[PDB]
């Protein structure tokens, strides 16, 4: 559940990753394919390897997705529905993954906004990629 | 298990630019913040009601450079942790009761921090090094609860 | 998210736990305190022993609040709000052992209703069980 | 770590009227139903569409046999669960890609049979004795992870 405060936080943390949005997914992506490799037999038709451009257009889809979620913080469940539908049913994605990607976005986010980045933001980014992470399981 | 040499490379190279004394109350910090439950076991710290108060505490960034100071000696015992963290896990399973979950969770509220101090120099390699740490030494003060 | 399906089952099972339910819910609190012995630091002014009148106390109150959730699923976050202010601010409950209370719950169902706990049902009571610590740990 | 000889009693007593043959295609089937995600693993059984078509699966009792058959084999070898489970180890680990916390899963759900199969003879220190091999198995099957 996400208080004013939070849903202010995660709003003006994400508003400063502008043009970057695709370029910090692939990031995180890549984060979380080479410390937890577990999560790359989601791709085994992804060329995984710093650099590759089905890695960056992917995280682009990645980012669009969490800005949608941004944008319509108030109803998630609503405007992530076809993606529900997706990792639940046709990939099957194990509720653990979600969990390590979140930690990686996290990550790149520090990695890329020091300034934007305070304990109080921390909480709300997390709190946001938890909810979002819950919608995107719903569906099992 | 093992750290490779060159993640090895990594962790120490990064970790000789660490101010221990300040990553630490960082660290701690962020997971009473973040992670709200964890204050339940520091409620002799004071005042921790708001964010500015946990990060200002005085108590807090002082045990902070305690378990820090703990995890930078983990470090320099990267073969046996086990051994190494016994004397902490009999303490933090036996008598503070801490979920190891919460080891893990500040693992990575530390990786967060050295992402955080770092920026670009905390690259994707990098952090993999750190994770297989934190990971290490989280298991190892879970070790007792086994 | 509950299903139709979900909801149908989880009444059908707690509908067949009738006055059982105060010993019901203190039989899973006892299973919880053996089998995880780290959740017994937030009980410190119970006795813990087997038959103690305050486990048995505390776990029809625990059973009261899951008829609460039962009788009012599709709005459980209003229904659970003082009792999610309670875990959360008072009490500090860490989320993990609702994961445990939740699962000797199950236990305790499947140990007293036989007939009850089909595949089906396990997995809608399994849910319902997470979407009421869901809602206990959503104040943080 | 160890079993006290009360939880060894426990365990070895009740398994002794385990049918081996059954309850692991229960736990394997309720595994599926419950936690989907899981189906991911065995795309290969065939019709997986509904909780009776998972359970009535001939694929999924087999392999549930074979499961089980290696947990009824893990109590013979108490001691040291880690040498006992490596193959299988690797395989879970290095090929199948599984997600340990699926290891602990499992284990649950196969108390929750354990439990829906005997009833009231399943108390609570009966329980608490099996919390201990299931967490045990996991930890075990988990250790090529670290
Ligand atoms: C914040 C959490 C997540 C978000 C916002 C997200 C977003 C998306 C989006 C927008 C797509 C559609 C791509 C397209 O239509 O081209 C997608 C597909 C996909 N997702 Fe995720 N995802 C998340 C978590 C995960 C995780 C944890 C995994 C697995 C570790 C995963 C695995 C996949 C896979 C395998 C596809 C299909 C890719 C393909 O076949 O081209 N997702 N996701
Ligand atoms: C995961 C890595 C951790 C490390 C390396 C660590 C390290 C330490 C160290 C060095 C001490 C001082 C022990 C002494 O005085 O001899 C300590 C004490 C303590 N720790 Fe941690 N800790 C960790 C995680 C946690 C977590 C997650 C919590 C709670 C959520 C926690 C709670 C406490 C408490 C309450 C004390 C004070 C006990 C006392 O001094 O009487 N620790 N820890
Ligand atoms: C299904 C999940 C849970 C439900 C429905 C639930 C329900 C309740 C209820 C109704 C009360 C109020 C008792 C009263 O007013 O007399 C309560 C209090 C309490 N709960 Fe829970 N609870 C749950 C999970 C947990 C867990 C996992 C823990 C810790 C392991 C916990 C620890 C406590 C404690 C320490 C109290 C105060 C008891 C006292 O001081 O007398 N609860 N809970
Ligand atoms: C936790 C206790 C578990 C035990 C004791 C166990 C045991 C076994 C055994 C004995 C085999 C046969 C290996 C062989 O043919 O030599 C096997 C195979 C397999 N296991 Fe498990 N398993 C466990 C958990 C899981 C889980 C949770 C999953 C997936 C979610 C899983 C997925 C698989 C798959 C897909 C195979 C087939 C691999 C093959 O034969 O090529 N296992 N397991």
């Amino acid at each position: 559940v996400l208080s004013p405060a939070d849903k202010t936080n995660v709003k003006a943390a994400w508003g400063k990753v502008g043009a970057h949005a695709g370029e910090y997914g692939a990031e995180a992506l890549e984060r979380m394919f080479l410390s937890f490799p577990t999560t790359k037999t989601y791709f085994p038709h992804f060329d995984l390897s710093h650099g590759s451009a089905q890695v960056k257009g992917h995280g682009k889809k990645v980012a669009d997705a969490l800005t949608n979620a941004v944008a319509h913080v108030d109803d998630m469940p609503n405007a992530l529905s076809a993606l529900s539908d997706l990792h639940a049913h046709k990939l099957r994605v194990d509720p653990v993954n979600f969990k390590l990607l979140s930690h990686c976005l996290l990550v790149t986010l520090a990695a890329h906004l020091p300034a934007e980045f305070t304990p109080a933001v921390h909480a709300s980014l997390d709190k946001f990629l938890a909810s979002v992470s819950t919608v995107l399981t719903s569906k099992y | 298990v093992h750290l490779t040499p060159e993640e090895k490379s990594a962790v120490t190279a990064l970790w000789g630019k660490v101010n221990v004394d300040e990553v630490g109350g960082e660290a701690l910090g962020r997971l009473l913040v973040v992670y709200p439950w964890t204050q339940r076991f520091f409620e002799s710290f004071g005042d921790l009601s708001t964010p500015d108060a946990v990060m200002g505490n005085p108590k807090v960034k002082a045990h902070g450079k305690k378990m820090l100071g703990a995890f930078s000696d983990g470090l320099a015992h990267l073969d046996n942790l086990k051994g190494t963290f016994a004397t902490l896990s009999e303490l933090h399973c036996d008598k503070l009761h801490v979920d190891p979950e919460n080891f893990r969770l500040l693992g990575n509220v530390l990786v967060c921090v050295l992402a955080h101090h770092f920026g670009k120099e905390f690259t994707p390699p990098v952090q993999a090094a750190y994770q297989k740490v934190v990971a290490g030494v989280a298991n190892a003060l879970a070790h007792k609860y086994h």
